[PDB]
């Protein structure tokens, strides 16, 4: 709200929404780019958010500021937008970050979830796949919110390096992030005796 | 907590259908 | 906001609203329905939300979806109401589940 | 995970600028 010789925050809505699998393969992965639109599904509606209310364009994800003990971060946007002042009126602005995080994840017995470094639970093993019978292995979201790239090189968004060696790369889409992991067969993985 | 917490929508509301 | 060929969620607000304690004994534990409206003190205000800005009436409690390791739930309501596309307009839409 | 994730704007957010 712009009122005379001040203004003031009448909201700030906060969502966190999941890049595309499209958008990790060919934008973020070929390219170290980001779309700055978000085009996702909350609340049984299709909704879709773009920076500065501007154009689509392709935005180069540069690294985060450092911190300690801390892993690796890149992202797009650092400053917030506003709307510019109109006196006597109540104005909105929309700000797109797109945030890429290596974090670190840690599964339990019987190892049919995991979570994240950032607290959020994934109700997938981290087994879950398409092949050696990594099929069976618990699933509770939609097969559509699962991708499985078999022969995927990795691109490093720091120095712009292409791995030299294949993974096999798993993607789950969740509601509010896409989180990426190679899949490897569970039994050579995971031991019930130390 | 998180755990319970973290699937209330998986278990309440529906996350895939677009009306 | 509904945009040209794109809607936006300008805002999310999202409550959670004590059941009153005649509709506990008399509606969920007598028959198993809960009103589909919420009426309940918020912020020093008595607030009152309407599902789909409708009428008020009786919903059936069905059980909720499985999970592991989790314990018995019900609820009423399983999508979320957004309101109906008005180009160039801002609009509100509650949901009471 | 409170450490890491009250540190999201000073990693990749900006607290001082005023535009």
């Amino acid at each position: 709200w712009f009122g005379h010789r001040y203004s003031q925050f009448m909201g700030i809505f906060e969502d966190r929404a999941p890049v595309p699998f499209e958008e990790v393969i060919d934008k973020i992965n070929a390219k170290g780019v980001c779309r700055s639109t978000a085009k996702y599904v909350r609340n049984n509606m299709e909704t879709t958010a773009f920076h500065r209310d501007d154009h689509e364009t392709d935005m180069e994800l540069k690294p985060a500021k450092v911190a300690t003990r801390t892993s690796r971060g890149w992202h797009t946007t650092d400053l917030k937008y506003n709307p510019s002042r109109v006196e006597a009126f109540h104005r909105y602005g929309t700000t797109v970050n797109c945030i890429v995080e290596e974090v670190d994840a840690r599964s339990v017995y019987p190892y049919d979830e995991f979570v994240l470094a950032t607290g959020d639970f994934v109700y997938m093993s981290p087994f879950y796949g398409y092949r050696e019978g990594s099929h069976t292995e618990h699933t509770s979201y939609a097969a559509d919110r699962f991708k499985q790239v078999d022969g995927f090189y990795a691109r490093d968004l720091t120095t712009k390096a292409r791995a030299t060696s294949p993974t096999t790369r798993n993607l789950l889409t969740t509601p509010k992030f896409t989180v990426a992991w190679d899949w490897v067969p569970k039994r050579p993985a995971v031991c019930t005796m130390t | 907590v998180q755990r319970r917490n973290q699937l209330h929508d998986l278990r309440f509301a529906d996350i895939d259908t677009v009306i």
